[PDB]
């Protein structure tokens, strides 16, 4: 599997997307899954828009 | 520094806990002296800078009133204790279906199996009977009852 991943360019595609920004998360998902982190930063229920 | 009013309130709580008449509170009780003054200290807060011994362990040390006064000021009165906003989004980790409802078994399991673990005796004592059919427990109602 390692030899095949080297020869077929899958290992190149992972080093390519690490040059860029590979992980792409919606504003809603980022707020809804991860609110637990930062209660001090993320205030009241007036904080809609989600941006 | 504390007010004269705060010193007298802290003293009024103290004069109950030294119940043998010694002018001295047993060290085990100090976390529950803090709870008696309306602060909510963790057992991790209690064993560090408040200087408490083991849990439920008596005799090892005693504390004079003047010694207790920085042990209110520099401890739970020098930190965050959590608010409503904490509890609502901590409970929403266990809100599977988004309705403000958590199973009573799951809520008892979070209290007994996670964190600074609660006795089942404690869990029943804090339970206001708010369990329906399989409509289960409204967790916001639970937080508002426990913070009143």
């Amino acid at each position: 599997v390692l030899h095949q991943l080297r020869c077929n360019g899958v290992l190149e595609g992972i080093r390519i997307c690490r040059k860029g920004f590979p992980s792409r998360i919606l504003y809603a998902d980022f707020k809804q899954r991860y609110k637990v982190l930062n209660a001090s930063a993320i205030p009241e229920g007036q904080f809609i828009d989600s941006k | 520094e504390f007010s004269k009013e705060q010193q007298e309130d802290f003293k009024e709580a103290f004069l109950l806990f030294d119940r043998t008449g010694e002018c001295k509170i047993t060290l085990s009780q100090v976390g529950d002296v803090l709870r008696a003054l309306g602060t909510n200290p963790t057992n991790a807060e209690v064993k560090k800078v408040l200087g408490n011994p083991s849990n439920e362990e008596m005799n090892a040390k005693k504390i004079e009133f003047e010694q207790f006064l920085p042990m209110m000021q520099a401890i739970s009165n020098n930190k965050d204790q959590g608010g409503y906003e904490d509890f609502v989004e901590g409970l929403r980790v266990f809100d599977k279906e988004g309705n403000g409802t958590v199973m009573g078994a799951e809520l008892r399991h979070v209290l007994a199996t996670l964190g600074e673990k609660m006795k089942e005796e404690e869990v029943e004592a804090l339970l206001a009977g708010q369990e329906d059919s399989n409509g289960c427990i409204n967790y916001e109602a639970f937080v508002k009852h426990i913070m009143s």
